[PDB]
Parts: C-alpha cells; structure tokens; sequence
C-alpha cells in the first residue's frame, strides 16, 4: 500500500474544498472533494457513450462513435440520437478534465511543491476545449466539432484538412509541427544525456554534470544545463500544443480559403510581384 | 505572487568554465566565446569552448556543402535575380533524378545530378557527425546513449531518402531538397499509398510524438515544481534520494497509482522519443515495397 | 503478410520494454508497506528488479539499489482512523518535526561535490571571481516575512559554481545569526526580498549549518523542507 518513504506525506490539509470530507486515499490514489468530482462525470460519460453504442447497434470499439449535431442544428440542442449525447459527453468530459486538474492543485497544495503540473495541464484541456467549443462557436454549429470514435476522429481531422487543401500551408500549423519535433528532440537528448553520466563506461565512477555541460559545449559548443533543459521541455511542450490551437482556432473563422493561397501575400509583394523568372513570374 | 523559477531572477557569472579534461584531447577544444546575458535568464550564459577535431570539419564541410549545392540550385532557378530568390525562396526546389534513370549515378545535373551531390554531402554530413556524438562521449567515459538515441532519428532519414529509394528501384522515390516541395511529397507520399492514417506505425508514430510532449511536459514541470527542494540536480538525487525526487514520485502516485523514479524517469524520456522515429522509419519502409496501400491493407490485415 | 508480422511483433516488444520500464522505477521505496511499515502483502504484478550498484566519484563508496530502506529519523505522526487510507496527523509542530509538507530526507551529511572534488556550493564572498552580472543585486536588501514584517537582511548570495547559478540567499537575523534561504521560495524585488512561505517569526526555526562556509545534503534538504512547509503551516499568519 505504502511507497517506503510515503507517511511522513500523509498528512491532513491541502483541500480547496470541503475540509476534511474527502481528505484521503483509496490504495496508491488520492481523493479529495474532485477526485469524487472526476468519478462522477467520468461515470456519467461512460455511460452515455454505452447508450450511443446501443442506438447504434454496435459493440464493436473500432465501430463505435458519437457524432455532434448536424450543422442545420447550428448552436442550439439537439435530440439525443441526433446530437444531443455528443453534447452531454462533451459536457462530461470537461467535467472530468478540470476536476482532474484541481485535484492535481490539491496534490500540490497537500506536498508543498509548485502548480507547474496542473498549470501544464491545462494547456492540454485548452486544446480539447478549441476543437469541441471554442471553434464550434465561434464557426456557428456544433457540427464543426470532431466526433468521439477511434477512426471516425482521424477522418474528421483528414476531411477537415483537406478543405482547405494541403493543410501543411496553414503557418501557424508549421509552427505548431516545430515545436513538436523539437521537443521529441530534446526529450530523446536530455534522457539520453542524464542516464550516459548515471550509467557511464563499464567499471567507471558515475560521471557528473560537470561532465554533462562539457559533453555538450565539446558537441555543439553551448550546453543550456539542469535547471535549463527543465524549462525548455515544458517550454517547447506547452507551445506546441499552445500553436496547434492557434492554428485551428483561425481555420475556418478569419481564414475558410486554402491556406496555400494564402502566401500570394508575400509574393506578390509590389516591389518583386512583376519581375518576370522564378517560379512565379 | 510567487516565484515559478521559468526566468532567472539574479544572474550570477565566474570564471569561464573550460569543462573536464579526461581523456579529451584539449588541443582540440576551442576558447572560450563570450557570455549571452540573454540566454542566462533561461539556461547557461556561458557560450564555447567547443571541439573540432578531425570528424567535427569534416561533418561541418560537408554539412556546409551540401546546404550550398542547394544554394546555387535555387539561385540558378532565380535567374540570379535577388529579389526573385526572395520572392520565391520557399518554391525552388532540387528534385531528384526522373524515374527513367532508374538508381542511376548517370542522371545529367539540371536533371537530377546535382540532388545526387547534395546528398552525397548530406549523408557524409550526417553520419561524421553521429561518429562525432560517439567519440566525444568516449572521451569523458560516458555512457552512448545520445549516439545510440541519435541513431533512432538518422534510421528514419536513412529511410526516407536511401533504403526506400534503393529498394522500389529508383532515386526519384526520395525526398526533393525545398521547403514547400518536402511539404507535398509528403502529402503525396500518404495519397498514393491509400492514406497513411490506415499505416499502423504511422499511429504509433503519432501516439509516441504526441506521448513526447505530454511527457517532457509532465517531467519538465516536475522537475520545476520541486526544485524549491533541488529537484533540478538529479544525478545526486539518484545518488542519494532527496525530498525532491520524493515529493516528485509521490505527487505522480497520488494521482494516476504508480510512479518513476529519478533514473526510471529518463527511460521514459529517452524511449518514448526514440520510438516516434523507429516506428516512423518502419511504417515507411514497408510503404510502397509490401504494401501498396494502407487501406487494402487495413481491411483484410495481409 | 510481413507488415503483419512487423506489427504483432512490435506489439510484443513494446510490452516487455513496459516491463522493463516498469520493474526499473521500482529501485527505490519499494516494497511497499502497510501504515505500519510492516511488508504490504499485494505488491503488484512486477518482481523487484536485480539490483544495481553506482561507483559514487571522489571515493565516496558506493550505492546499490534496490537495497535495504529506512528513514533514518523519527516520525511525528499518529493515525487518526481505524483503516487504512487516512491522513496522520502531526503529534507536535510539524514545521520543528519535520513531517508534512515540511519532511526532509536524511541525505548524506557531506556536500554535493563538483566535478573536481571540490564543494560545489560556496557563499559568494568565498568564490573567486564571481559576481552577479544581471538583475537587482539582493546583497544588503531587508527581508520581509509573509506577516509583512522585516525578519534579516541578505548578506551573501551562495552560488552553485559549475552552473553559475544563485542557489541560495544567506540572511543575517536580529541577534546576528544568519540562515540560508533556498533562491526558489523568494521574490527579489527592487527595495526587499520578500518570503511568501515563512512569516517573520519562523526564520530563527530555520535550520542552521554547521560550518559557515559548506551546506550538507543532509542540510540542505532540513532547510527547503522546513520553508516550504510554511506555505501550508505559516498560514494564519499569512495575511495579504
Ligand atoms: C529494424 C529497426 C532497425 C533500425 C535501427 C534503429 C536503432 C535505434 C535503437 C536505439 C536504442 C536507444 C536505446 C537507448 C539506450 O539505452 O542506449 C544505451 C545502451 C547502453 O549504452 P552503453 O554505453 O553501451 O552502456 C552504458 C552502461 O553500461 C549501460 O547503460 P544502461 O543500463 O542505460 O543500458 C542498459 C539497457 C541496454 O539497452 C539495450 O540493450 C538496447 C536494446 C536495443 C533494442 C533495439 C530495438 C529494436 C526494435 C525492434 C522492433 C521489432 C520490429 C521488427 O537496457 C535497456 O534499455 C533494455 C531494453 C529492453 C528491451 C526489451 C526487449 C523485450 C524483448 C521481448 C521479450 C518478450 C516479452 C514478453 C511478452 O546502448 C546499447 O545497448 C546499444 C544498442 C544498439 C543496437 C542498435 C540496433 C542495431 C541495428
Ligand atoms: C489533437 C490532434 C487531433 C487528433 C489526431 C490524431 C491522430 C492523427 C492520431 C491520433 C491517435 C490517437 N488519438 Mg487523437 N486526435 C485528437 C484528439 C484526441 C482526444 C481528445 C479527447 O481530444 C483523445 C483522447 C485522442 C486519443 C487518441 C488515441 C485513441 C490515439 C493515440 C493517442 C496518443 O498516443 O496520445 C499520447 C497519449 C498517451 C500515450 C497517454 C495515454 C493515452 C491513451 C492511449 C488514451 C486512450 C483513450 C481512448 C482509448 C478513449 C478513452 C475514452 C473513454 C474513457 C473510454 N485524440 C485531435 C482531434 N489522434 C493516433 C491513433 O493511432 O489512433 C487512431 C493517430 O494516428
Ligand atoms: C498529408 C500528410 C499525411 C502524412 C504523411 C507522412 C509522411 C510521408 C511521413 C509522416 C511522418 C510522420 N507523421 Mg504523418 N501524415 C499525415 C498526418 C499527420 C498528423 C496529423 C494529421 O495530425 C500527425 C500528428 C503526423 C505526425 C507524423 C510524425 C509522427 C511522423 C514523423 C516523426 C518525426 O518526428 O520525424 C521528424 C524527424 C526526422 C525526419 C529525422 C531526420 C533526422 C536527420 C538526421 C536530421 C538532419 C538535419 C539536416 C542534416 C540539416 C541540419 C540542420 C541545420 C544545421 C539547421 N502525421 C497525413 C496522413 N507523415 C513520417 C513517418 O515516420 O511516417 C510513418 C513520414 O515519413
Ligand atoms: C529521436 C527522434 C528525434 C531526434 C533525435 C536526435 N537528433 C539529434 C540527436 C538526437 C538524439 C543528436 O544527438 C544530434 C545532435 O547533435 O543534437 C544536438 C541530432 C541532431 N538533429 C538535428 C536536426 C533535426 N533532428 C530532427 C528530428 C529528430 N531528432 C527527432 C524528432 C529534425 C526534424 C526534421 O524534426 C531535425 C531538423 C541536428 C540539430 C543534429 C544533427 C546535426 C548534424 O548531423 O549535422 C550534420 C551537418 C552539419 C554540420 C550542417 C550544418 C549546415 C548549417 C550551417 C546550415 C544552415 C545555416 C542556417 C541558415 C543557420 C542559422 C540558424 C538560426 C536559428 C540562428
Ligand atoms: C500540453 C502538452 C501535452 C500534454 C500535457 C499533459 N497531459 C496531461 C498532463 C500534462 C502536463 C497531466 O498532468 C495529466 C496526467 O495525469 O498525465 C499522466 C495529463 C493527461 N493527458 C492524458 C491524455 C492525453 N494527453 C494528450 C496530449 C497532451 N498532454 C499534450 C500534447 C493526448 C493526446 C491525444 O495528444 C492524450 C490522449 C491523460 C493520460 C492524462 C489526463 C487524464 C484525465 O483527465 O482523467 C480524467 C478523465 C477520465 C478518467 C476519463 C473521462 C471519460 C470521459 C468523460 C468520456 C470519454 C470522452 C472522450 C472525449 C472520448 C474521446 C475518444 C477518442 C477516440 C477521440
Ligand atoms: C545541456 O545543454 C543543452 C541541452 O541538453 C542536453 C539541449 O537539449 C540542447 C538542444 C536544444 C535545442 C536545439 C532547442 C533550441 C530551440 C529552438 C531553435 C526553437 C524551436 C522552435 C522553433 C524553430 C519555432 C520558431 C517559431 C517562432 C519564432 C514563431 C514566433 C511567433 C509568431 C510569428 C506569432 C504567431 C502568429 C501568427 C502566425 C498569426 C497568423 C495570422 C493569420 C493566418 C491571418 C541544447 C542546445 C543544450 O545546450
Ligand atoms: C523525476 O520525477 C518524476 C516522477 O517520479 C519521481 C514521475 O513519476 C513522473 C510520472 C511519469 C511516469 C511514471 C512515466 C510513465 C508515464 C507515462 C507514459 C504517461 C502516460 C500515462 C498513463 C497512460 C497513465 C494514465 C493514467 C491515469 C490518468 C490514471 C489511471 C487511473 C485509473 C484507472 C482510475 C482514475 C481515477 C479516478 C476515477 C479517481 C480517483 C479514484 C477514485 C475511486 C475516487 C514524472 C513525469 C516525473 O517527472
Ligand atoms: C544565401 O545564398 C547561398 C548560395 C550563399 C546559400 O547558401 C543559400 C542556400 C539555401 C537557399 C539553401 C536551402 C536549403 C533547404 C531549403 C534545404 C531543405 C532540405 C529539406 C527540407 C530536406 C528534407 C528531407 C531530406 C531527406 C530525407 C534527405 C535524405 C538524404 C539521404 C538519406 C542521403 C542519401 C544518399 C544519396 C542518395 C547518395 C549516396 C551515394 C553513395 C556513394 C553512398
Ligand atoms: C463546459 C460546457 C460544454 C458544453 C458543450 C456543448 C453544450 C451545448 C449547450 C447548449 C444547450 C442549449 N442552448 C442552445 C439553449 O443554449
Ligand atoms: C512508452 C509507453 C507508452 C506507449 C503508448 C501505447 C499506446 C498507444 C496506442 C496507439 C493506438 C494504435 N494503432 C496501432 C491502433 O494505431
Ligand atoms: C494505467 C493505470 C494503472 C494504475 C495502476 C494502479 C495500481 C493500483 C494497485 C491496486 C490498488 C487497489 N484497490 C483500488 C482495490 O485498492
Ligand atoms: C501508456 C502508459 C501506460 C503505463 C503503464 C502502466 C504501468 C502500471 C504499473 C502499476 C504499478 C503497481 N504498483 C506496484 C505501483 O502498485
Ligand atoms: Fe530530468
């Protein structure tokens, strides 16, 4: 039940809500007031996704999906076989990743450590909330939301590509992919960088840092060190998911043409857009 | 509020630091550079030394040179013309050779002769330099794992624009150097072979890139939230467990049921990231040389 | 068909690689144990992982993991249910015991070394050469509590050296003995330091270090755990 080291944590305090109520733990896990908030919604959802299941006739997970409302529905309500349960889930779902964010806040508070882990959090749900409301919305429907099924969601995001044709000209999309391989590659990096000086040559002391600034600046000449390559991870990770919204939440709203068309901007920039060669001219 | 500890609040700098000597060859390292003040308010301020030796030029030759066989291509493209190389600097384009020359070194450089150069370059570029992230570990006695992890990324790029190309019979299979030109033979590359969505290691790819970033974000803000205790200097946290790395596991276990540790944590890291391009590599190579299409495939499974 | 078997073969890989994962982040605080430090009965479906031994550099032994764990100190704690799961409450001052938000762990009484077997932590007045270049200089500032009371006045920065690094704030108290205060719990600010966490009134429980120019592992773990323990003990008297 207990890790060799966990009592001395296991102390009252730390609830944002309801004092000592909730305050305490079912085997490894915590509780809390929004560990019973997280159950619940995640219940509820669970359920709800079971009965789109029936009303579609299928057990079958690869099959299974919930669709939103059709776009002739715009923002209002719609019935439960033709919408209405994809809002509810949706609904739930919200429910369930912010409650879960709070608890992580109540976790914190109980350790004594920072809110970087909650706060990273939430960028994620942010994306979630782009693509199910934020978008919707703002484009006027329900419909332009994705719909939860295992393939059904990756054909959303195929057919919503291709509308605006090759989606890789969306700029902020190319920004977004940046971050995302430069992250993987610093994630590959600083794994690789900590466990070579910890498991250094056979029969070797274990190398220091000292050793891991050096190994860099010698390789690349600059080492951006410990507390730094900390800050860049999150760094890199939050802005990847913080440009993938960006580039969606544009995607239909300011900009429903195709998005290669939108560099005809800089080249046709009046002082080169006549000078005949190239490949434009 | 309080402090986050994402920006330095008070820099502090020392006497340039020219590293462990070890068995490192100190003819070789460079002197020092100057110190960004700018950079110090993220990581280190400190910029150099850094070591040439032999594969180091090599790598950087070849590595310059493979950039401007590029270079002169697109000025070629431009009609000399400056201000048409900027207008059009993201469509020029060095395709390679024409199917018709087959695995061809035989293809005239404006058709195809010059991509073969280019990358001539590249891969002599590419691979000094991952002898370089060997040997420079060697030297301070240090375990290989970047050059093995480096390995991951370079099995992809070897896919891309060799093996594939060399086993579907010919250059023009592989990747054209050009930045809106990369981009479509991408999108072409999934179009041809029945949608990539339906390429199994493309999803796994996927999941693990994905995984990436969900990762070095939950270690990152770990590490970050604890180092009000040292979090940060892990290799003596693993040498000698602090509060740190048990407030570290702990927050982890209350909330999802188990946990890493401070070593276990950089398995994680270095697996997860490793595989996005391992995977990847594979999902391409069987694209095109046993499976034609990912979604024929996907209906029967063979 | 091939891909058929890459993928079925891929998906065994990737489970034994779990495995391994898996079995590797269990070389500390493991097994388990009840409430009681008594051996939990279910520990899980992973076996302990065959141990493993780390050469520490500068002659300082060896560490082999997993091996045998103890915590080394008291705990002030005492359970307020009859079944497990429950939190224990602290039967003294958690801040003076060390429990809570407040434990430190019994880290080796020896400073972290750098690379050349030198402490790698100094105060700044002992490392030659070294100078804050950017940002306001604490040096000589007064130190304000949470309570928004003054408590001592910064009178040396240690710095990390292989890092260059602001590690430490030293601060000299009412009767003249100074204590280290960890550079991530205070707010530098253009006239003050100001301290979140600790009220005037808790800085002299701040502990204390032996030799006035070394911090110890052992002591540096006492001093963040105890500061940061106030951010949830020190509360009634925080008051913004
Ligand atoms: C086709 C694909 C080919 C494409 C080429 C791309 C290859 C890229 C591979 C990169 C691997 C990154 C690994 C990082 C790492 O640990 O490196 C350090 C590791 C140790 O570095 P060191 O400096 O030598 O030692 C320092 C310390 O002494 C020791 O330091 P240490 O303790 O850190 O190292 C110990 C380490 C040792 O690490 C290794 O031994 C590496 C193993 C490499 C595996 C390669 C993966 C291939 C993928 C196959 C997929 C199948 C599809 C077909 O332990 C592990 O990581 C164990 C891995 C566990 C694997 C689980 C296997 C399960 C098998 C199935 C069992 C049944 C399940 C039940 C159901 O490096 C290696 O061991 C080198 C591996 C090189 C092999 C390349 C393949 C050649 C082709
Ligand atoms: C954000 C970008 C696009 C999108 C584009 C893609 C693409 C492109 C691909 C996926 C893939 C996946 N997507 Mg998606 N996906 C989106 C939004 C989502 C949502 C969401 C609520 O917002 C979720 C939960 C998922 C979940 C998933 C997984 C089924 C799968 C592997 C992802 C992964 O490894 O992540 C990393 C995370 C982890 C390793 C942590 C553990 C995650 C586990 C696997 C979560 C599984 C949940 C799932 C089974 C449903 C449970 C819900 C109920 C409680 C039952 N996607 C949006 C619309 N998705 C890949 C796939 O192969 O699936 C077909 C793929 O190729
Ligand atoms: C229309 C587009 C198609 C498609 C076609 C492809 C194709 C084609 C490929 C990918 C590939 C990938 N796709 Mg896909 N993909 C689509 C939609 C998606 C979506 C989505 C819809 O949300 C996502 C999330 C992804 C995500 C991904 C990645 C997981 C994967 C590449 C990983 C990587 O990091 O390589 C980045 C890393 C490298 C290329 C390694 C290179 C390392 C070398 C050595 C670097 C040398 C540098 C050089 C010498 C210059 C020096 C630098 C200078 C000094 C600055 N695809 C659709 C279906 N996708 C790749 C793959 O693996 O597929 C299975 C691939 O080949
Ligand atoms: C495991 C998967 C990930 C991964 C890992 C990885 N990559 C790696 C490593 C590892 C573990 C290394 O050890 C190695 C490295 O040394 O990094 C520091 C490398 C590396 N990955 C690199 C790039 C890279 N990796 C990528 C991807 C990935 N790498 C994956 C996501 C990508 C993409 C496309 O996503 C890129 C672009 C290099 C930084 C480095 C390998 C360097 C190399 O081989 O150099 C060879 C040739 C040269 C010396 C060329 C120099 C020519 C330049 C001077 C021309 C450009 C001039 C330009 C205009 C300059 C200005 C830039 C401004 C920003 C200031
Ligand atoms: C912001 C950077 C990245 C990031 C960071 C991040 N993710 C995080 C965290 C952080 C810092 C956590 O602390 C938290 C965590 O605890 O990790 C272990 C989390 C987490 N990220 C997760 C998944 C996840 N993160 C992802 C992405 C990312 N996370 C980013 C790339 C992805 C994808 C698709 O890329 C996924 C799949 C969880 C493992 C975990 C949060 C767990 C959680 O919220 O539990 C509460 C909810 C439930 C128990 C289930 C609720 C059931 C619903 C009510 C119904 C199901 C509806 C659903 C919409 C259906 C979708 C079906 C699909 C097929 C489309
Ligand atoms: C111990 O040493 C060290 C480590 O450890 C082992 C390391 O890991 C590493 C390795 C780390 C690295 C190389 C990382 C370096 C990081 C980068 C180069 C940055 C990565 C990111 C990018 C390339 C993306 C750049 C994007 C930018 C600048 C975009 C900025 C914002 C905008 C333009 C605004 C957005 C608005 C838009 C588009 C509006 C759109 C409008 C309409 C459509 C209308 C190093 C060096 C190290 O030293
Ligand atoms: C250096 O330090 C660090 C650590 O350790 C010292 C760490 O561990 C970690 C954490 C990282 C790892 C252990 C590595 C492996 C992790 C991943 C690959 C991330 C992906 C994670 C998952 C797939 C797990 C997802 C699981 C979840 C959200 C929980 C599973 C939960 C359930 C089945 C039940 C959910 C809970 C409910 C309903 C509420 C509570 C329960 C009640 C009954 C009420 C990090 C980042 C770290 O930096
Ligand atoms: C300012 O102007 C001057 C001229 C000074 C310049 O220098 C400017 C130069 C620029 C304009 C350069 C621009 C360069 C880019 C746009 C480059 C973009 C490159 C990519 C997008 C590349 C993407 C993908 C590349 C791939 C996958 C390459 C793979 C290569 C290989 C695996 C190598 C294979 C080897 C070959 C076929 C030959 C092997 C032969 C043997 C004998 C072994
Ligand atoms: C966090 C809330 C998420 C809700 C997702 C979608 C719910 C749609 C709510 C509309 C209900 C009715 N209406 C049209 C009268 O407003
Ligand atoms: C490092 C261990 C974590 C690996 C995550 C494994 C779950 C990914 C599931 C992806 C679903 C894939 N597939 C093959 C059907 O496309
Ligand atoms: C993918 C999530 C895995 C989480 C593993 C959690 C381990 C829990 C150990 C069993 C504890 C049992 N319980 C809840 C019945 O008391
Ligand atoms: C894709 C990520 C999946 C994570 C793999 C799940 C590992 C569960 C380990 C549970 C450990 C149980 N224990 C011993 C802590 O009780
Ligand atoms: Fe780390």
């Amino acid at each position: 039940a207990l890790l060799s080291f966990e009592r001395k944590y296991r102390v009252p305090g730390g609830t944002l809500v309801g004092g000592n109520l909730f305050d305490f733990w079912v085997g490894p896990f915590y509780v809390g007031f929004f560990g019973v908030a997280t159950f619940f919604f995640a219940a509820l959802g669970i359920i709800l996704i079971a009965w789109s299941a029936v009303l579609q006739g299928t057990w079958n997970p690869q099959l299974i999906s919930v669709y939103p409302p059709a776009l002739e529905y715009g923002l209002g309500g719609a019935p439960l076989a033709k919408g209405g349960l994809w809002q509810i889930i949706t609904i739930c779902a919200t429910g369930a990743f912010v409650s879960w964010a709070l608890r992580e806040v109540e976790i914190c508070r109980k350790l004594g450590i920072g809110y970087h882990i909650p706060f990273a959090f939430a960028f994620a749900i942010l994306a979630y909330l782009t693509l199910v409301l934020f978008r919707p919305v703002m484009m006027g429907a329900w419909g332009y939301a994705f719909p939860y099924g295992i393939w059904t969601h990756l054909d959303w995001v195929s057919n919503t590509g291709y509308t605006y044709g090759n989606f890789h000209y969306n700029p902020a999309h190319m920004i977004a992919i940046s971050f995302f391989f430069t992250n993987a590659l610093a994630l590959a990096l600083h794994g690789a960088l900590v466990l070579s000086a910890a498991n250094p040559e056979k029969g070797k002391e274990m190398r220091t840092p000292d050793h891991q600034d050096t190994f860099f600046r010698d390789l690349v000449g600059y080492s951006i060190g410990t507390l730094g390559i900390h800050r860049l991870g999150l760094l890199l990770s939050l802005s990847a998911v913080f440009f993938s919204a960006l580039c969606m939440i544009i995607t239909g709203t300011i900009w429903f043409d195709q998005w290669v068309d939108w560099w005809q901007w800089w080249v046709k920039l009046p002082w080169w857009a006549n000078i005949p060669g190239g490949i434009n001219g | 509020a309080e402090y986050q500890n994402i920006f330095s609040q008070v820099q502090v700098r020392g006497p340039a630091d020219l590293g462990m000597t070890e068995d490192v060859n100190l003819a070789n390292r460079s002197g020092v550079g100057p110190f960004s003040t700018l950079l110090g308010w993220f990581g280190d301020a400190q910029l150099g030394p850094i070591y040439l030796g032999s594969l180091g030029v090599l790598s950087l030759f070849s590595g310059l040179m493979w950039f401007f066989t590029i270079g002169i291509w697109f000025w070629y493209q431009a009609g000399w013309n400056p201000a048409v190389f900027l207008r059009d600097l993201f469509f020029f384009s060095l395709e390679p050779p024409a199917p018709e020359y087959g695995l061809s070194f035989a293809a005239p450089l404006k058709e195809g002769g010059l991509w073969l150069i280019a990358s001539f370059f590249m891969f002599v570029a590419v691979w000094s330099w991952w002898g370089r992230t060997y040997l420079r570990a060697q030297a301070l006695g240090m375990g290989k794992h970047t050059a093995w992890a480096f390995l991951s990324a370079i099995w992809l790029w070897m896919v891309l624009g060799f093996i594939r190309p060399i086993l579907m019979g010919s250059w023009s299979e592989a990747v054209p150097y050009g930045i809106f030109s990369h981009l479509d033979w991408t999108n072409n590359f999934s179009l041809v072979h029945g949608n990539l969505f339906y390429n199994p290691f493309h999803g796994l790819s996927i999941a693990f890139l994905y995984g990436s970033a969900l990762l070095f974000a939950m270690h990152g803000a770990t590490i970050l939230a604890v180092s009000r205790f040292g979090g940060e200097r892990e290799l003596e946290q693993i040498a000698d467990r602090g509060t740190a790395a048990e407030r570290a596991a702990l927050f982890w276990r209350w909330t999802m049921g188990f946990n890493a540790t401070m070593e276990g944590i950089h398995r994680w890291a270095i697996w997860m990231a490793v595989l996005v391009t391992l995977t990847g590599g594979i999902g391409i190579l069987l694209s095109g040389t046993v499976v034609d299409n990912w979604y024929v495939w996907g209906q029967n499974h063979g | 068909d091939l891909a058929s078997l890459a993928i079925y073969s891929f998906w065994i890989f990737l489970a034994g690689l779990i495995y391994y994962l898996q079995t590797e982040n269990m070389r500390e605080g493991y097994p388990l144990e009840n409430e009681d430090g008594t051996p939990a009965a279910n520990q899980g479906p992973f076996p302990l992982p065959k141990p493993k031994t780390f050469i520490l550099p500068h002659g300082r032994g060896t560490l082999t993991v997993p091996g045998p764990e103890s915590e080394d100190r008291p705990i002030a704690l005492a359970r307020t249910a009859v079944s497990e799961g429950f939190p224990h409450a602290p039967t003294g001052d958690p801040m003076k015991d060390g429990v809570g938000p407040a434990s430190w762990v019994a880290r080796r009484d020896l400073p972290e070394l750098d690379g050349h077997g030198h402490n790698k932590i100094k105060p700044m007045k002992a490392a030659a050469g070294f100078h804050v270049s950017a940002g306001k200089n604490p040096i000589g500032l007064p130190v304000r509590g949470c309570d928004l009371e003054i408590a001592g006045k910064v009178v040396d920065i240690w710095v990390d050296i292989p890092e260059q690094m602001a590690r430490f704030l030293e601060v000299e108290l009412k009767d003249g003995s100074t204590r280290l205060l960890p550079m991530q719990m205070v707010k530098v600010q253009s006239n003050r330091v100001h301290v979140n966490a600790l009220s005037s009134d808790l800085f002299a429980g701040i502990p204390t270090i032996k030799s006035p120019t070394e911090v110890t592992l052992l002591e540096e773990d006492k001093i963040c755990g105890y500061v940061a323990g106030g951010l949830m003990y020190a509360a009634p008297k925080r008051k913004s």
